């Protein structure tokens, strides 16, 4: 048999609402390029891309209707978690180059042991450090739903 | 006028014991979790 | 006709060390490795260079590594097969020359432990032997049969990485030998000095000195005893115990001790 | 290389050569340096953090009970799922 | 099912016993929680020289004279 | 020093005394134990100068300083020189290459003699300097001395106390 | 060097890869039999006989024109709709 990938309801309700373009910010330019690739063996999970897409559109930040209203949450959700990705790469960088200058007159082993460890470790904080200001741990559960709605599902006949 | 050598690493050629070997493996538990634990994050980001 | 690779390393020519083959024929052979290199030594090259004195496994002076294992090539039985037979000396040693290893560290090492009973009282005038029921006798068997031939010494991987840091299997088991003594009144004195991460808490537990012993006795059962001891018996104040003692030392000779 | 052959070295507390031992003594205050630094990342999580379903839940209590007193009939099926 | 009062503090207070014991144990009772200390012994510890060419120092050098300081 | 506590003459005996005994029992071949407990030893120290200040004439607190003071000097001495020890040794296992086969060696030290030369002649001039700390000097720059003599032939005096 | 199979090193890799790896690959399958339980919740792929006729169906429901929808066919199983005036 087949399958069939289309747009999902909340991306049908995306594009008749928008308005205009909405332009990307510095952050959220750097926090996509950061963002890992995606490889999609299925589809239950937004990429960098979908992203875009969500953060491209503009909405009517006074309309009342509930629909362009769960729009906003959604867009507003995604946007912390792009510009969260901006703190994993300086956590890298200071993960392997300080303790990389601290072990400079060292033997190779101990780099070996501790650079691989350190620079994972540093990775982590950054990544804390990057969702914390990114204003994620205040999110409600039901805003942090709408986040994570998948742009495109599988189609269901019927 | 005379020195001494340095032999090689004994790792290379000395015998092995089945209680050498388990004390590695009990020393090497805490870097298997680590690195089982970046493997999990990585395939929650990378993989569908 | 067995085949014999020995480790050679000429100290003037200061070249690479490699391992060189003889073929012996083990019908006019002792069978016992040191009567092969002695063979070798006599007949074919004599300039090879290996200590040997006992014959009987006593003295513990032909410590070498046969297939990768530690011996003493006295006691060692030659084992005929294709595969040719290697002889290295100890691991991790800084070669003299030949199989002749450079085991000046391991006895600076075993001098520090002071291996002489210590008593607060002189021996008062008309008084004889310590009494010492057989029971606590019985304690120092296991331990008192030492050759300090090294095998465990060469055996233990915490030896390869701190040679210089680390006591090693033989030494801290005749540190027990003394605290275990019950004539030595310094117990808490060589307990508190051998309390110290590098020289005693290398130990990892591998077991590769028990294995080797060519006396067959158990340095990691007495190496964890002394740790058990140590932990159970901490006080604050051993610290100050282990500096009254390095007093005590000032008007000594060169060389290593307690301090 | 060649090792420098004129290296004066220390002769008390108070006429000191600067050596490795004391660059470790540094490494060992920057290090915990960084532990006190890294500390706020746990501290701030905890302080920040907040679980909560929607904004339904701020509005229930301010206007179902306000002074968090308020019994409320059990029915246990809601969240035992049986 | 209509009860009038639940007994949550039995319930609450086993999990906070279970949860804050398996945490402290793991970070206090162990001894392989010291096997970090003993790794940097026993192949890191005073293995360092001054004369010898490191790229950290290379590189900071390199940068410095380039900048002219 | 900056500080508003007070304390008995008992008391800064006892605390002059302890620091005297903690630093002169330490291992100081280790050189953790003199990286971590050296900045201890520092904050003591200063507290305790300001504390005994009044008692260096004391008949009893007079000699604690003295000897502590002592024996921090010769700490630092002898750190100093076998930190240098330590260096060469390192240079050496580096030149091995790796596993020791020489598959990536670095250059070796070129002036190993001169190095030797010059580490017994600061060795000796700690034994000069201070006869009541022999033991903790064997301890640390004599044992360095030893392990260097294996990668090395030098002589000095104490040489053929060492085995060699 | 000095290689020989019973060596420590090579033994010890030996014992750490019988040791490890049966864990390791039970942890990673059990963390992915955990994705996959989530990701079949929240979106179960659905297998349609016919594509031509779902994608009337699709547009149909939605009310979406056809003439500004894009289909491609990513793979021989897969066929994706795609907004042709999208940003
Ligand atoms: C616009 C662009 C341009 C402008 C930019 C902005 C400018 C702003 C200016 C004003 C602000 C300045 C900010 C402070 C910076 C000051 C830095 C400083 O002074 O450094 C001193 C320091 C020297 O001092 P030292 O103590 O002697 O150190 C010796 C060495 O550093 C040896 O060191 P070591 O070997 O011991 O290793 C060091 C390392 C040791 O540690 C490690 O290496 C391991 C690190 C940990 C392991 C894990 C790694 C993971 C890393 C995670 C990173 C974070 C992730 C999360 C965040 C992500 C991003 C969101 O230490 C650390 O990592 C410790 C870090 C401690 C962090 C403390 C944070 C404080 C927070 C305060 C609270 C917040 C603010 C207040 C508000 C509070 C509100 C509640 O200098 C260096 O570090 C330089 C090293 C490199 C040398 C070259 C450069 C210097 C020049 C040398 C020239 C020599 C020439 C000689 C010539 C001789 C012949 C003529
Ligand atoms: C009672 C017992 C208790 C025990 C407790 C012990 C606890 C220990 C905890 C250790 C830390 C683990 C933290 C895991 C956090 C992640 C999970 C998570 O939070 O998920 C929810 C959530 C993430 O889920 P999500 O909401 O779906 O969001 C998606 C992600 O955010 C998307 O993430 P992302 O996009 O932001 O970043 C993805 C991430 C993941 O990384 C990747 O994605 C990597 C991808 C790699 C691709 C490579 C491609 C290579 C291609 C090669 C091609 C070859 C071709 C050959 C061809 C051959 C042909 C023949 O990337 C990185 O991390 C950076 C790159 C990797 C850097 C490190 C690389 C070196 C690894 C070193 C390994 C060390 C072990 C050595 C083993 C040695 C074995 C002998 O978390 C967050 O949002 C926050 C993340 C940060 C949380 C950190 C929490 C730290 C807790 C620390 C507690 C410490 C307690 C212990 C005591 C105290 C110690 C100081
Ligand atoms: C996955 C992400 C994380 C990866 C690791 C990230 C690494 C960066 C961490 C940054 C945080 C701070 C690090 C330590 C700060 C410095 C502390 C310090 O100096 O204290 C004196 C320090 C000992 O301090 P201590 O606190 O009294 O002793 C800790 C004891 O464990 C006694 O501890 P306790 O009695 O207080 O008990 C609490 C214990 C509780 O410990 C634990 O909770 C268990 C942790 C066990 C270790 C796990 C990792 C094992 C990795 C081994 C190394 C890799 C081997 C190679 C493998 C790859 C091969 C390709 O806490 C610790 O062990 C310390 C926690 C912080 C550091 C270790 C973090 C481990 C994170 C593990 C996360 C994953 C957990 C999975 C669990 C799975 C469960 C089934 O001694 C030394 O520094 C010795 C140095 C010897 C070499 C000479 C070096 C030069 C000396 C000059 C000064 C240099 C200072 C810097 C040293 C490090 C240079 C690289
Ligand atoms: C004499 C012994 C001294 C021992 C000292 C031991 C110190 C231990 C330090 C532990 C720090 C743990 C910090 C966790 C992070 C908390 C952050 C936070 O949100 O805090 C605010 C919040 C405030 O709660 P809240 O309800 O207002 O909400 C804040 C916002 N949310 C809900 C999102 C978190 O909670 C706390 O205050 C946390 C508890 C802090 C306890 C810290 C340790 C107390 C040690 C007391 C010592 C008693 C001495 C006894 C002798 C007295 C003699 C006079
Ligand atoms: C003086 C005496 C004192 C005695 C103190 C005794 C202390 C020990 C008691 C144990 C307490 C355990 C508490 C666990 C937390 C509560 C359970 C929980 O949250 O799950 C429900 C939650 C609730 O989920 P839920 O949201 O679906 O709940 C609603 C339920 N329905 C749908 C039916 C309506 O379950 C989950 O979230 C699923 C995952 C559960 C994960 C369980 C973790 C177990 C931890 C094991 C640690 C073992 C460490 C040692 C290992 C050694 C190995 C050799
Ligand atoms: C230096 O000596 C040593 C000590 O001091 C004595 C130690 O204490 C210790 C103990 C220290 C520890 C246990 C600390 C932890 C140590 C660890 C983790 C190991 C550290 C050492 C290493 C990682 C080894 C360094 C790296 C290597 C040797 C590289 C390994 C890979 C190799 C050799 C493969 C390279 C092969 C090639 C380039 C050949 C290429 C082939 C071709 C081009 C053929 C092409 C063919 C065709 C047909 C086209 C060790 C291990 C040691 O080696
Ligand atoms: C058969 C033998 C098995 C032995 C092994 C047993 C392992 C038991 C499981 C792991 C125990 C270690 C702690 C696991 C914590 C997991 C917490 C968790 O469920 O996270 C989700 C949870 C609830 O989120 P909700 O908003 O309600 O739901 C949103 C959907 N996720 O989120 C959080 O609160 C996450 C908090 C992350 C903090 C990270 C730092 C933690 C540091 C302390 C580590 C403690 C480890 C040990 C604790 C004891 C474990 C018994
Ligand atoms: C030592 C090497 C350093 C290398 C550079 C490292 C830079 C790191 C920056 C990236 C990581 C940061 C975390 C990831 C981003 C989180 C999400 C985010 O954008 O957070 C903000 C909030 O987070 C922050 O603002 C984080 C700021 C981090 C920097 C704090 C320091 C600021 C002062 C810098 C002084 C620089 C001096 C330069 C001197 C020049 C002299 C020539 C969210 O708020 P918004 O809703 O977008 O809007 C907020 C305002 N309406
Ligand atoms: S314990 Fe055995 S192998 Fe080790 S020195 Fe003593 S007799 Fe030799
Ligand atoms: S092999 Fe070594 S690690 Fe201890 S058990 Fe024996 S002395
Ligand atoms: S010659 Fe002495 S033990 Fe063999
Ligand atoms: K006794």
């Amino acid at each position: 048999a087949n399958l069939l990938l289309v747009p999902s309801d909340i991306t049908i309700i995306e594009e008749k609402n928008k308005i205009a373009k909405r332009r990307i910010r510095l952050l959220e330019k750097t926090g996509l390029a950061l963002m890992f690739p995606v490889f999609h063996w299925r589809y239950s999970k937004l990429d960098k891309h979908d992203m875009y897409n969500i953060l491209r559109r503009k909405f009517d930040p006074s309309a009342s209707d509930p629909a362009i209203d769960i729009c906003r949450r959604r867009q507003e959700s995604v946007r912390r978690r792009v510009i969260a990705q901006n703190g994993l790469l300086p956590g890298l960088l200071l993960g392997v180059s300080l303790p990389w200058w601290s072990l400079r007159r060292y033997n190779y082993q101990s780099k070996l042991i501790v650079l691989p460890f350190c620079a994972y470790f540093g990775a982590i904080c950054g990544r804390i450090a990057g969702h914390g200001l990114s204003w994620r741990w205040v999110e409600t559960d039901r805003q942090r739903m709408l986040g994570n709605l998948p742009a495109k599902v599988y189609y269901r006949p019927k | 006028s005379y020195k001494s050598a340095h032999q090689e690493t004994p790792l290379t050629y000395y015998r092995a014991t089945q209680h050498a070997t388990s004390s590695i493996n009990h020393r090497l538990a805490y870097i298997n979790a680590v690195f089982v634990i970046w493997v999990c994050d990585s395939l929650n980001d990378v993989d569908q | 006709m067995q085949t014999f690779r020995v480790y050679r390393y000429d100290p003037l020519l200061q070249d690479k060390p490699h391992m060189q083959e003889f073929n012996i024929d083990l019908a006019q052979c002792g069978p016992m490795i040191l009567d092969a290199l002695i063979k070798i030594k006599a007949t074919q090259d004599s300039t090879l260079a290996f200590r040997r004195s006992c014959r009987e496994g006593i003295c513990g002076s032909c410590a070498m590594n046969i297939n990768g294992k530690n011996g003493l090539a006295c006691l060692q039985y030659i084992e005929p097969g294709a595969a040719p037979i290697d002889i290295q000396p100890l691991p991790h040693t800084y070669v003299l020359k030949d199989l002749v290893p450079d085991l000046s560290n391991f006895y600076n090492q075993y001098k520090s432990i002071e291996p002489f009973l210590k008593r607060r009282r002189a021996k008062q005038p008309g008084e004889k032997e310590y009494y010492q029921s057989i029971e606590d006798r019985e304690k120092l068997d296991g331990m008192y049969e030492c050759n300090l031939c090294a095998c465990c010494m060469t055996s233990c991987p915490s030896y390869w990485w701190n040679p210089e840091y680390y006591l090693g299997p033989a030494v801290l088991l005749q540190a027990y030998r003394w605290i275990a003594d019950s004539r030595d009144e310094f117990t808490t004195e060589r307990m508190a000095w051998i309390n110290d991460s590098m020289r005693l808490y290398r130990c990892h537990g591998i077991m590769n000195c028990t294995s080797c012993c060519p006396k067959g006795l158990d340095p990691a059962k007495a190496i964890a005893k002394m740790k058990a001891a140590i932990a159970a018996a901490y006080e604050p104040g051993w610290t100050k115990i282990v500096a009254q003692e390095s007093i005590a030392n000032k008007k000594r000779e060169s060389g290593m001790m307690y301090a | 290389a060649r090792v420098p052959e004129d290296i004066e070295f220390t002769k008390n507390r108070y006429t000191r050569r600067y050596n490795l031992a004391t660059e470790d003594r540094v490494k060992l205050l920057n290090w915990n340096a960084f532990c006190i630094a890294v500390t706020a990342l746990p501290i701030a999580y905890v302080y920040y953090s907040w679980y909560e379903s929607s904004e339904d839940t701020d509005m229930i209590y301010r206007t179902m009970d306000p002074m968090r007193e308020a019994k409320a009939d059990y029915y246990l099926p809601l969240l035992r799922g049986h | 099912n209509k009860p009038v009062v639940v007994n949550t503090s039995g319930v609450v207070n086993t999990a906070v016993l279970g949860i804050s014991g398996a945490w402290l144990y793991f970070y206090c009772v162990p001894l392989r929680r010291k096997e970090w200390y003993d790794i940097m012994m026993d192949y890191v510890h005073h293995k360092r020289t001054q004369y010898a060419s490191n790229f950290p120092d290379k590189a900071v050098r390199t940068a410095l004279r380039f900048a002219k300081v | 020093m900056l500080t508003v506590d007070k304390f008995t003459r008992a008391e800064a005996l006892q605390r002059a005394s302890n620091l005297y005994y903690q630093v002169l029992g330490t291992n100081w071949e280790d050189g953790l134990n003199l990286v971590l407990d050296v900045p201890f030893w520092e904050s003591e120290l200063e507290k305790v100068d300001h504390m005994c200040e009044p008692y260096l004439c004391d008949d009893e607190i007079g000699p604690i300083i003295r000897n502590l003071h002592e024996t921090v000097n010769c700490m630092y001495a002898c750190e100093d020189v076998r930190d240098h020890i330590n260096e060469l040794l390192e240079l050496s296992s580096r030149a091995e290459g790796v596993m020791g086969s020489g598959a990536a060696a670095s250059e070796e030290v070129e002036n190993m003699p001169e190095q030797c030369g010059m580490v017994t002649k600061a060795y000796e001039d700690l034994l000069a300097r201070y006869p009541e700390h022999h033991p903790k000097i064997e301890q640390t720059v004599g044992h360095g001395l030893a392990v260097l003599r294996q990668l090395e032939k030098f002589n000095f005096k104490s040489s053929h106390r060492y085995f060699f | 060097m000095m290689l020989r199979y019973d060596s420590l090193l090579w033994q010890c890799t030996l014992a750490a890869g019988i040791w490890f790896i049966p864990q390791d690959v039970a942890a990673i399958s059990a963390f992915l039999l955990y994705g996959r339980s989530k990701s079949r919740t929240i979106n179960q792929p659905v297998y349609v006989d016919n594509i031509d006729t779902a994608a009337n169906e699709y547009f149909k429901r939605k009310g979406l024109d056809p003439t500004k929808m894009i289909m491609m066919r990513k793979s021989s199983k897969i066929t994706e709709i795609r907004y042709g005036e999208m940003y």
